[PDB]
């Protein structure tokens, strides 16, 4: 009982705590598998932010010219 | 004077040919930002039609007339 005060966490901690890093871990895991799983689909079809290569222009020239 | 009255004749006395090369180019970069006469020369510059000229199409337009003489348009009349 003397170990328990000021030496011991107790059984209360790493039950209500461990699970809380098992939270983190399950969220971490996840989008990690998620990240795996949209880089796989975005570098295959040019769809979303990620993964594109750049273009050749937006806007050059658009004035008249004296062409034929 | 120091070097104003001092280090200019000595340049007349040895090599004045050097004095030509600093003297006349560097009239050559101050003079056309001083002088009101560069402001002429860019006027015809682009009033100098190489391509041919483009129709608009005018849906209450001002300063565009006819082909023929007219007041309206730029045309640069600047000294006949």
């Amino acid at each position: 009982r003397w170990i328990a005060r000021t030496f011991f966490d107790g059984p209360e901690k790493n039950y209500e705590r461990t699970m809380a890093i098992l939270q983190i871990e399950a969220e971490k895991a996840e989008l990690r598998l998620k990240e795996l799983e949209v880089r796989r689909l975005m570098r295959a079809r040019g769809d979303g932010p990620w993964f594109h290569y750049p273009t050749i222009d937006k806007e050059l020239i658009d004035h008249s010219p004296k062409a034929t | 004077a120091e070097r104003v009255a001092a280090f200019l004749k000595n340049v007349w006395a040895k090599e004045p040919v050097l004095v030509a090369s600093f003297a006349i180019a560097g009239l050559a970069v101050i003079l056309p930002t001083l002088s009101p006469y560069t402001k002429y020369s860019l006027m015809i510059n682009x009033x100098x039609x190489x391509x041919x000229x483009x129709x608009x199409x005018x849906x209450x337009x001002x300063x565009x007339x006819x082909x023929x003489x007219x007041x309206x348009x730029x045309x640069x009349x600047x000294x006949x």
